[PDB]
């Protein structure tokens, strides 16, 4: 409980809410789900001045992502979709559409904000650990055990991000990950030590 | 770096 509050406090210096009208209750719910992330990662994001930008509109309507208009994201070949239609982005920045957290809301991630923030943690905090030799070996074995195998089984950075999301969303997804991907589960456990 | 969610 005290740790939950600390993580929410840290997130108050990371999360940026949009200007104008937006769903305040859902944005709060999204912050609450992010507070389940281990505090070590959240503190590292804050220290790196990583902002989690919540959006009330399309990602590409933000000045800094306008360059992605019409661009097909990695792994989205054949979907008929471009960044204009994608509700979240993670990496050197994080941007998320409010209301699109759940699987099937324009994406098939277990949770939008956790998956996108995992990309930022991978890249900014852990220096692209998902491309390390260690994780590539884990990914070679377990990367096709969580579904969407033409995406999660092909890009180790996506397998990492989604496994991270399973680990931190709730107790049920945490248990599912341990059953399906035990070496990934232990890897993430040891990462958080 | 930019990465999308699962399609
Ligand atoms: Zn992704």
């Amino acid at each position: 409980s005290t740790t939950i509050q600390q993580n929410k406090d840290t997130l108050s210096q990371i999360v940026v809410f949009p200007t104008g009208n937006y769903d305040k209750n859902e944005a709060n719910a999204m912050v609450n789900r992010l507070a389940n992330i281990d505090g070590k990662y959240l503190n590292a994001l804050k220290q790196n001045n990583l902002k989690i930008k919540l959006l009330s509109g399309k990602l590409t309507d933000e000045k800094e992502y306008a360059y992605l208009k019409g661009v097909v994201p990695k792994g989205f070949e054949g979907t008929g979709k471009t960044w204009d239609d994608v509700p979240g982005l993670g990496g050197s920045t994080v941007a998320l559409r409010i209301g699109f957290s759940n699987k099937g809301k324009g994406h098939d991630a277990i949770n939008l904000e956790l998956h996108a923030t995992a990309h930022a943690i991978d890249h900014i905090v852990l220096n692209d650990i998902s491309k390390s030799a260690q994780f590539k070996q884990i990914f070679a074995k377990e990367g096709r055990s969580l579904g969407n195998v033409n995406f999660l089984g092909v890009y180790p950075e996506e397998f990492f991000a989604e496994s991270f999301a399973y680990y931190y969303l709730n107790q049920d997804t945490n248990s599912k990950l341990k059953s399906a991907c035990p070496q990934t589960y232990s890897f993430l456990q040891n990462l958080a030590k | 770096e930019v990465n999308p969610p699962v399609p």
